[PDB]
């Protein structure tokens, strides 16, 4: 009945010391049935990462939309879209269909190439900018992630310490959500490099 | 091909001839008018020529009450003048409805001047051969005179005159403002401002006036109104009384 | 002035719209129609030229009623006048539907003026080849108006158009001079017939039929009605008697 | 309603039931629930009575129109991306296409088989083996146990026999066997002794 | 002259040449005569054929049991106007159960014909029509012109050489207007009138066409052998 | 609510309470339910607040546009404009209106436009939820051509009982007196009318 | 309004489209643009027509545009008209990626714009686009491709082409020196040598030059040269 | 009655020139002179205000207008076209960019939208080109201070310093001598006034001259406090008093 | 949500809490609920967070364009008219309940707009789940001729009542003070009565606690 709960999945973003982390589970399913263990939900449009949870068809549609929009933005602007600007691009795009909305919760994460400060922002299915300085959660297990992230997270974590915190928050929240799991991917986003890591987790 | 003189497109000199000819259409009624600003009122004086004995002088008017506060005196053919008046009345009412407050005189001049520009760019639409002089006492700017022309140009005025003898009237106003060294007629009541405006219309045109030769509109706070023939007669009597 | 007169929306170097001026030449070729404003109403009269005996008398009515209190008489291109009056009937009905009151004559005159004027704006349309004398009685008295192909209109004490306009206007001026206190509706009907007969002296080559109409507060209770029967014949007799 | 697909080392094997049921009785027991989109791309479909064939034939026309226009065969990835877009457009249209498709093809430029599962919502996912509806409830446990990427076409067919036998044993409905087609480097062929 | 190129141009003298040219198309058509008494209205039409191997093109059209018309000029325009007239007569019956008055029917054509004489893109209808009908006001006869002018007449003629027939009707006006309750005597009067418009030919069984409508007579057209007795 | 309009000798008086409720909660207890659609034409609004406010805004725009073109409208014209909006959208706009106005020729006029969208000219009109409790009182006590003082006393007694018995009516009593002398606004607080 | 219509979309008595011929004449007065396809890349070079010491060469990108991560175009003729077509080309390239999830083939993109140009040439009554394009791009099918299209809507594939002013002289010079087996670095020289000879000014300088290349991580890169980079190669090439 | 000018009134002549564009550019040449100078820390756009009559209140007619808080424009040519064109530019700055990206467009993109509007009039049916050339000065965080000229044809170019209108040839020659890559904004205003002083024929004072600058953000013009990320408009009109003060030191 | 507006002797002050909830979960603990329509016209929205943000952003755009068109400081009435007409056009589907307050050349104004397009004038207003709790404080303590300090205290005290007594309201108090003669001052996080206490233990994992399958470097 609820489109956002058909396919499951979860995305979490955390901020550290001049670094951002965004992680997601790799499960795609049809309610109880798990279909794919390689359905990545985090997409990047330069140095800005977008994690979209919710209906898998809308996640795919919005990826091609924001790739279409960010590709045209860089041709006209001759520069990559910054996380703050992209956050409003996502917000407006989701609101443009207030009455035909996508059943998706996106999570923007990135580092402003000019100011260099970490940025993460959250959204509803119709585009309410939930800009947070600490962490953002989305998906079926948002309840689990909120309590899990709210306890483990502490300000100014180093990139190595941020990976342990976000990965542990994701794995333990995913373990308590039926529709989330089948592996997870963690991006550690720094001003100079990005590291992508696949986590070992329960396959049930 | 001589298209450039028949539709609003540029000629080799960069001129829109059809717009230039629309200016000639404004003087075809041979009616002179002037507008002056008092301390708290704006007065429009316009000649009223009714050579035909069968006409009803009550209906021969070139001053239009666009809104409660905005008035307009048009120079040019009456059919075009009434076209602009109806559009101005519609614009002012729509502005009040959309934005919740009475349309300022300057905004209406801008809105009506933007329409005149469209006729000057679209080849489908011809320019209106009228010059619109909006007068009011704005809630913020006070007394206001804004004159729009067929080219889409408009600007505020301290005092303005229009018609074949516009140059003659303007020099008289220019000299008066030069000597007084002020931007408005320094009178506290509109009856004295009306008498002032009529006096220079008489002096500038060098012609005696009767109550039937003038049509007068007065813009005050929260009201614009046109004086009747009997009300104009009282002003003429005062002028003949030298006070 | 040639070159600038082949299109409808074009200003000539003098600012004159020649096509509208040529539309006026169509009016001046039409049969003379007049309108007299009496102290409580209006009276309309039109000369109907009898092209041949085969025209059935009294059927080719040329005065038109709009709603129930406005009467329209015009000269020039008769089809254009019917087109204009058809619009007035639509404008009058629309006003009554929205505001529930019969359209005031000054309000009606503006509705027609905007329509006639709109036909001088674009070169894809032609100006009206009619001058329409129209008027009636409304909440605040009687009104008489006269449109021109340019869309110009004014209120008139007495209006005349058509070929005999110059002749008729002379007697209309005499009426206002002789009767500044206001002419009565019944006397206006008699005077209207006399003026049309005198104006017909410009069209002596052909016979004509006089058609009169009028709208008075006292006599029609403010509604527009035609002159017929005894009252028409008294006007015809008076007009002939003055001619003779 | 059975639509199965298994990608093996050198080819893609698509199996689809032969039965057509309309209410009380089985109208046909030899239906082919597939359309050849390209010489090396095959599409199996399942869903509502009329939507499956109207959609499949509409997709086939566009892929054929592209091939004639550019004189070039779309890759299976591009075809699946095109097919997913139409399903995504329809799911939120006046009358959605309730069609679930499997797109198996051979990419002649990467020289690799490709299997794509797209449901009526427009959820495209590439799998080693796919199934639509409840047909995947009975078969995934076998495929998860026996599938290996390096199987030959003969081993893949042997694995489909096990998957079909399990469907016959436990699924209440009688789907009248399956038609099996293999998409290989040489094109599309049908296995008749299955 | 350059003022006759389109229907939205006045000439320096106020004339609409395109409308005048449409009126000239009627003068090329064959003569058709219309006349009426107080009880009956009659249309007499001379029909013309391209060649003596050709049939005579029909001139009378039926719009109701109580209304019909003859045409002169562009026959295709007559079909457009006659179809429109049928719709208006049709509309009156369906919505009001009221037979469309002939006068009102004429004004509806006047309004439609005028539209083509004032806006660019269209052309005037190059056809003149004689509309006869019987309603609760008696018999009627209307002459319609491309300019939109519609006149109600005792009798008239349109088409080539129509002046001869029209002149005859004027002299005979005092006579045929009194032919009440005698349908066949009106037709004789009309046939005698149209016979004044014949230049180098005589009326024949196939050439002539007649129609009549009256108090009890529904609109009937007499062609071929039916008009054998009136010739 | 409880809205009321009473014609009297010198003109017409519009009156209403000030309470608007969303269920049991009084969202605003000092609301002004008397709306000016023209200089001497005022209306009372009952029913949906959004619909009545939208209609009043549109009617004011129409009468403003009417005045610039056709002179000052009459109260009948204002009610006619209300009818078109209320009737042509009767399936959507749940609005019941009382229109009262003054003009020199007709003196005071009152038009009630109930939920259906019909228009009725009345000597006095009462509407709103609280009006049902004063149908008997107003009928027994209303008189033609009362003075301003008698009408105000009559209205105060009428609304005090409508306020007394209706939960969804209360607050201050706001009156607008339309006469040749101009528009006059009066307000009566509970301490003034509650112990009548 | 019929009298003021110029009848844009009509044939001449000898079967030519007048406005398309006049549009081409307009392009012949624009700055020269050269495209050379090498074995390992494509070179797009253009000559700025408007030039002054007060003009900002650093950011005045007016003839070389990027349509995609793999395609670029050099423009000759009305700059305003081109940017209208440039944006539709960019949108179409992204629409193709959105639909097929692959980069648009160069020919498909060229065909779409040429269809847009042809449309104005056959219906609608509007004047043709007065712009000629040189498309340089890469795709998996044909590799490096160089196309040109003109207001008529006709497009052709080329190994080396020039559009704009002095095309006859530029083409003749390219015929003399173009070798099929040449590298991009040789194409860098040939493009500059050809422009330096057909340029209408006294000498060719970095301020007058727009310059870009497409070349092969094993992935095709697009480099639109910055003014200092152009100044460097002009010295290296010896101009 | 319908619009029947669906055809283009601007067409190629046999010589390749578009007649209407060339005539539109002529109207700019007889236009009043306007110029802009790009400094290291700002842009100055200036023009003189020739009054239709001494009774006209020239303060009510601003030839320099704000498009976005950081972008301003001045024109030469036909005044009415600039007014409607500015109205379009302000609208498109919101509908096309701000309402999507949440921030005002950079100068380059806003100039592109303005150029698209002018180009549309150069090819769409039943319209003439805008008879105005705009000098659009702006600032953005990534491209810095920039100055663009937009022509009736829709072509736009970036300029270090430029002048358009009646005295453009003389002004541009003067600007070439004076302009250098080390100018500060206070020096550009001095150069702008000197260049404008040559062009003006009548009175040269703060009332007959109109200047605007893009420079440091003006938090005092922001209108509110409490959001540090909001720093205020960079576009500022110099009032007649400010100009008159600089004229005394000219 | 708790939102209040309090008109005082020389202006108007609007305050709001900063908690945003998705059902029973607190999605954002420091959401900014006071939105600008123009420099001196501000809006506070309850109900759906997206519509309130989006509706004000659309009207704020039109106010700026209209201000540039008319060369005048925006009227609070213009915002109210365009805001209510927009909401009415959508027949209440845009669930934005708004308190719009500001100062314009005609004085200080305070209106509330409901999702269906109805508006009311008031000297003190409240919206959100905490409206009844906040209105209890406003009714008890509001008085004519409040000074700027009394109004800010009253507005904050009213918001606190909603914070403490309403589950849907909490965290911090946002205050914006708009006075007729001077600029609007946005006091973000005016009061922060709900600062979290120190945790009992530190949950810093030792590096290497997480099991990893593969590691990669992503190109930008």
């Amino acid at each position: 009945s609820d489109p956002s709960s058909i396919n499951g999945g979860i995305v979490v973003a955390m901020t550290g010391k001049d670094c951002v982390a965004i992680a997601c589970d790799l499960r795609l399913g049809s309610q109880s049935l798990g279909v794919s263990n390689k359905f990545e939900k985090i997409f990047h449009y330069g140095h800005v990462f977008l994690g979209i949870t919710g209906l898998a068809t809308d996640v795919t549609t919005l990826n091609e939309m924001f790739r279409y929009k960010t590709n045209l933005y860089k041709l006209k602007e001759e520069r990559a879209i910054e996380p703050e600007t992209f956050t409003q691009l996502v917000s407006s795009s989701l609101y443009e269909r207030r009455f035909g909305p996508y059943f998706v919760g996106p999570v923007v994460a990135g580092i402003n190439s000019k100011s260099g400060k970490p940025f993460i922002a959250g959204f509803d299915l119709i585009g309410c900018i939930d800009e947070a300085k600490d962490f953002i959660v989305s998906g079926t297990a948002s309840d689990q992630l909120f309590g899990m992230c709210e306890s483990l997270y502490e300000p100014n974590l180093e990139p190595e310490d941020l990976f342990e915190t976000i990965s542990q928050a994701l794995l333990n929240a995913a373990d308590r959500d039926a529709l989330s799991g089948w592996g997870a991917v963690v991006y550690i986003i720094k001003k100079d490099e990005v590291v992508k890591r696949y986590l070992k987790m329960r396959q049930d | 091909a001589g298209y450039d003189r028949h539709i609003t497109i540029f000629s080799p000199e960069g001129r829109l001839y059809q717009v230039e000819y629309a200016f000639k259409a404004t003087n075809q009624t041979n009616i002179n008018s002037l507008a002056v600003r008092g301390k708290d009122c704006t007065v429009v004086i316009s000649q009223k020529k009714v050579p035909d004995k069968l006409l009803d002088p009550t209906t021969v008017s070139y001053i239009f009450c666009i809104s409660r506060t905005i008035g307009m005196v048009v120079n040019g053919p009456i059919p075009d003048a009434r076209n602009a008046a109806l559009r101005a009345k519609a614009e002012a009412a729509e502005f009040r409805y959309k934005y919740g407050y009475d349309m300022p005189c300057d905004v209406l001049a801008k809105r009506m001047a933007n329409l005149s520009q469209i006729y000057t760019q679209r080849a489908y639409m011809r320019p209106l051969g009228v010059i619109l002089t909006f007068v009011s006492v704005d809630e913020e700017l006070g007394p206001s005179i804004y004159k729009t022309d067929p080219a889409g140009y408009y600007v505020g005025y301290k005092a303005t005159a229009t018609g074949p003898k516009q140059q003659e009237i303007t020099t008289n106003l220019e000299n008066h403002f030069k000597k007084s060294k002020i931007d408005h007629i320094n009178e506290e009541s509109w009856e004295k401002v009306v008498e002032f405006a009529i006096t220079h219309m008489i002096d500038a045109l060098g012609t005696e006036f009767s109550k039937n030769d003038l049509e007068v509109g007065v813009a005050t706070k929260d009201k614009f109104f046109t004086l009747s023939a009997e009300n104009i007669e009282e002003r003429l009597v005062a002028i003949a009384e030298q006070d | 002035g040639t070159g600038y007169d082949l299109s409808n929306s074009v200003f000539s170097p003098d600012g004159r719209n020649f096509q509208v001026e040529y539309a006026v030449k169509a009016v001046e070729n039409g049969t003379t129609s007049i309108g007299i404003k009496c102290n409580d109403g209006v009276v309309f009269a039109v000369e109907k030229l009898i092209t041949s005996k085969l025209l059935v008398p009294q059927k080719n009515v040329k005065i038109q009623v709009v709603d129930r209190h406005i009467g329209c008489v015009y000269s020039g291109l008769i089809p254009d006048g019917r087109h204009l009056v058809n619009r007035g009937r639509e404008e009058a009905a629309s006003f009554k539907k929205l505001y529930k009151t019969p359209i005031p004559i000054p309000a009606f005159a503006d509705r027609l003026g905007q329509y006639v004027q709109a036909h001088t704006l674009y070169n894809s349309v032609r100006p009206f080849g009619v001058s329409t004398i129209f008027g009636g009685v409304d909440k605040n008295g009687a009104h008489l108006y006269m449109l021109e192909p340019s869309g110009s209109y004014w209120g008139y004490k007495g209006a005349a158009t058509g070929k005999g306009r110059q002749s008729a206007k002379a007697e209309l001026e005499k009426l206002v001079d002789h009767h500044p206190e206001g002419l009565s509706a019944r006397e206006a009907v008699k005077q209207a017939a006399k003026i049309i007969y005198l104006a017909h002296e410009d069209n002596k080559e052909k016979d004509f039929e006089l058609e009169i109409s009028w709208c008075s507060l006292s006599e029609t209770n403010g509604l527009h009605k035609f002159v017929k029967g005894d009252l028409l014949q008294e006007a015809i007799d008076f007009a002939q008697k003055e001619i003779n | 309603d059975i639509i199965l697909g298994i990608r093996v080392q050198d080819s893609v094997i698509l199996a689809s039931s032969k039965a057509v049921t309309r209410g009380i009785s089985v109208l046909k027991d030899s239906d082919d629930k597939t359309r050849q989109l390209s010489p090396h791309t095959l599409m199996s479909f399942a869903g509502e009575a009329g939507d499956t064939v109207q959609f499949a034939e509409y997709i086939q026309a566009n892929i054929q129109l592209y091939s004639i226009r550019e004189d070039y065969e779309l890759s299976p990835q591009a075809v699946s991306s095109f097919v997913r877009q139409e399903l995504a457009k329809s799911i939120r249209s006046r009358r959605p296409y309730q069609v679930n498709v499997l797109i198996g093809g051979y990419d002649k430029k990467k020289n690799k088989p490709e299997l794509y599962q797209i449901d009526y919502l427009g959820t495209k996912v590439e799998l080693p083996y796919g199934a639509h509806g409840y047909s995947g409830f009975y078969t995934f446990s076998l495929l998860d146990h026996h599938y290996r990427p390096d199987m030959t076409t003969e081993e893949g067919l042997d694995l489909l026999k096990l998957c079909v036998q399990e469907l016959e044993k436990r699924m209440p409905m009688d789907f009248k066997g399956v038609i099996v087609k293999i998409v290989d480097k040489d094109g599309i062929r049908q296995v008749d002794d299955f | 002259n350059n003022y006759d190129g389109d229907t939205v141009t006045f000439s320096p003298t106020g004339r609409l040449f395109q409308v005048e040219y449409a009126l000239e198309a009627i003068k090329q058509g064959s003569v058709t005569v219309g006349l009426r008494s107080n009880t009956h209205a009659v249309l007499v039409a001379l029909k013309r054929n391209a060649d003596e191997l050709s049939s005579y093109q029909k001139k009378i059209i039926k719009c109701d049991e109580h209304m019909g018309l003859s045409l002169a000029g562009l026959a295709p325009d007559a079909r457009v106007l006659s179809n429109y007239l049928r719709q208006q007569c049709n509309y009156s019956s369906l919505v009001f159960n009221r037979k469309l008055a002939v006068e009102r029917a004429g004004h509806l054509l006047c309004d439609k014909a005028q539209k083509n004489t004032q806006s660019y893109g269209g052309r005037p209808y190059g056809v003149g029509l004689l509309i006869i009908g019987y309603d609760k006001s008696g018999a009627h006869l209307l002459e319609f012109q491309p300019s939109g002018n519609v006149t109600e007449l005792y009798g008239t003629a349109i088409g080539a050489r129509s002046q001869g027939a029209k002149t005859y009707l004027e002299r005979t006006l005092d006579t045929f207007i009194k032919i009440d309750g005698n349908p066949d005597e009106l037709i004789k009067a009309g046939v005698e009138a149209i016979s004044q418009s014949l230049r180098d030919e005589s009326l024949t069984v196939d050439n002539l066409s007649i129609a009549i409508v009256g108090k009890d007579t529904p609109f009937t057209i007499y062609d071929g052998e039916a008009v054998a007795k009136y010739i | 609510t409880s809205i009321m309009a009473v014609t009297f000798k010198d003109g017409v008086i519009l009156d209403a309470d000030s309470r608007t409720t969303t269920g049991a909660y009084i969202a605003n207890r000092v609301t002004d339910k008397l709306t000016r659609v023209h200089d001497k034409i005022w209306c009372c609004r009952s029913g949906s607040a959004a619909d009545t406010q939208a209609i009043a805004d549109i009617v004011q725009y129409h009468l403003e546009l009417y005045t610039s073109q056709y002179g000052t409208p009459s109260t009948e014209t204002a009610a006619s404009v209300f009818k078109e909006l209320c009737y042509e959208n009767k399936d959507n706009l749940t609005a019941g209106i009382i229109v009262a106005g003054y003009d020199d020729k007709n003196k005071g006029e009152v038009y009630t436009i109930p939920l259906g969208g019909s228009v009725h000219k009345l000597p006095y009109a009462i509407a709103g939820s609280g009006s049902t409790f004063i149908y008997g009182y107003c009928d027994k006590n209303f008189r033609e051509n009362m003075s301003k003082e008698e009408t105000v006393d009559f209205i105060k007694h009428s609304l005090s009982q409508a306020i007394k018995w209706d939960g969804s009516s209360g607050g201050v009593i706001r009156m607008v007196v339309l006469t040749a002398a101009g528009v006059e606004r009066l307000i009566f607080y509970p301490d003034e009318y509650e112990q009548l | 309004s019929r009298r003021y219509d110029s009848r844009t979309t009509i044939f001449s008595p000898e079967g030519r489209l007048y406005q398309v011929e006049y549009a081409l004449e307009s392009i012949s007065h624009a700055g020269t643009a050269i495209g050379i396809m090498a074995s390992d890349g494509i070179v797009l070079a253009a000559e700025r027509k408007v030039t002054s010491t007060l003009l900002e060469q650093d950011t005045s990108t007016e003839k070389l545009y990027k349509l995609n991560d793999k395609i670029a175009v050099a423009v000759a003729g009305l700059t305003a008209d081109a940017e209208i077509l440039i944006n539709t080309a960019r949108i179409h390239a992204q629409n193709y990626l959105k639909t097929y999830n692959e980069d648009i083939p160069v020919e498909i993109l060229v065909r779409r714009l040429s269809d847009i140009k042809q449309g104005y040439t056959q219906h609608g009554g509007l004047r043709p686009f007065g712009v000629s394009f040189i498309y340089a791009g890469y795709d998996d099918r044909y590799g490096y491709q160089l196309y040109t299209s003109n207001p008529s809507g006709n497009y052709t594939g080329w190994k080396a082409i020039s559009v704009g002013a002095n095309t006859s002289a530029a083409q003749t010079l390219l015929q003399m020196d173009y070798k099929d087996d040449m590298k991009v670095d040789d194409a860098i020289e040939l493009a500059l040598k050809t422009l330096s000879k057909t340029t209408d000014s006294s000498a060719l300088t970095y301020d007058r030059l727009e310059f870009a290349t497409i070349r092969k991580d094993g992935e095709v890169y697009q480099k639109i040269f910055k003014p200092q980079e152009i100044k460097d190669i002009l010295v290296k090439t010896g101009i | 009655m319908t619009d029947r000018y669906s055809f283009s009134l601007t067409t190629f002549s046999p010589s390749g020139k578009l007649g209407q564009i060339d005539y539109a550019l002529t109207a700019v040449k007889q236009g009043v002179t306007s110029l802009g100078i790009k400094a290291t820390n700002g842009v100055v756009i200036a023009t003189e205000k020739k009054s239709s009559s001494p009774l006209a209140m020239s303060e009510t007619l601003s030839k320099v207008s704000l498009l976005t808080p950081d972008i301003g424009a001045v024109y030469s040519g036909m005044g009415p076209d600039y007014r409607v064109l500015v109205d379009k530019s302000r609208k498109v700055a919101h509908t096309s960019y701000k309402r999507i990206y949440g921030e005002y467009p950079p100068t380059k993109l806003l100039v592109s939208e303005v150029a698209k509007i002018m180009q549309e009039a150069t090819q769409s049916g039943g319209v003439r080109p805008f008879g105005v050339s705009l000098l659009i000065a702006g600032h953005d965080e990534f491209n810095g201070f920039s100055l663009y000229q937009v022509d009736p044809s829709g072509s736009y170019f970036p300029w270090k310093a430029t002048a358009i209108g009646k005295g453009s040839v003389a002004a541009k020659t003067f600007l070439e001598k004076r302009w250098n890559d080390e100018l500060e904004l206070e020096d550009a205003i001095h150069i702008a006034l000197l260049t404008l002083k040559e062009s003006v024929e009548g009175e040269f004072n703060g009332d007959t001259i109109e200047l605007a600058i893009i420079g440091d953000e003006n938090p005092d013009l922001l209108g509110y406090t409490g959001i540090p990320t909001d720093k205020g408009p960079r576009f500022r009109k110099l009032t007649s008093q400010e100009i008159n003060d600089r004229l005394e030191a000219l | 949500t708790t939102i209040v507006g309090v008109k005082f002797n020389n202006g108007v002050v609007i305050a709001a809490d900063t908690r945003s909830t998705q059902g029973p979960i607190v999605a954002d603990k420091n959401c900014a609920k006071l939105h600008r329509i123009s420099p001196k016209i501000w809006c506070a929205g309850a109900g759906t967070a997206a519509d309130t943000e989006a509706v004000t952003q659309l009207i704020g755009s039109n106010i700026e364009l209209h201000s540039l068109y008319t060369s005048r400081e925006p009227r609070v009435v213009s915002a109210l008219q365009m805001l209510k007409q927009h909401l009415f056009k959508y027949q209440g589907h845009i669930g934005a309940y708004l308190i719009v307050a500001g100062v314009d050349p005609t004085g200080s104004h305070l209106f509330s707009i409901h999702a269906h397009g109805s508006t009311d004038v008031g000297y003190y207003l409240s919206l959100g789940s905490g409206s009844l709790a906040a209105m209890a404080v406003l009714e008890s303590h509001w008085k004519q001729d409040l000074t700027k300090e009394e109004a800010i205290k009253l507005a904050s005290d009213a918001i606190q009542a909603g914070i403490w007594n309403d589950l849907g309201s909490g965290s911090n108090v946002d205050v914006c003070v708009m006075e007729i003669g001077k600029d609007a001052e946005y006091l973000r996080n005016y009061l922060t009565p709900n600062v979290r206490e120190e945790k009992q233990k530190s949950y810093k994992f030792p590096r290497g606690t997480t099991a990893v399958l593969k590691e990669s470097i992503v190109n930008i």
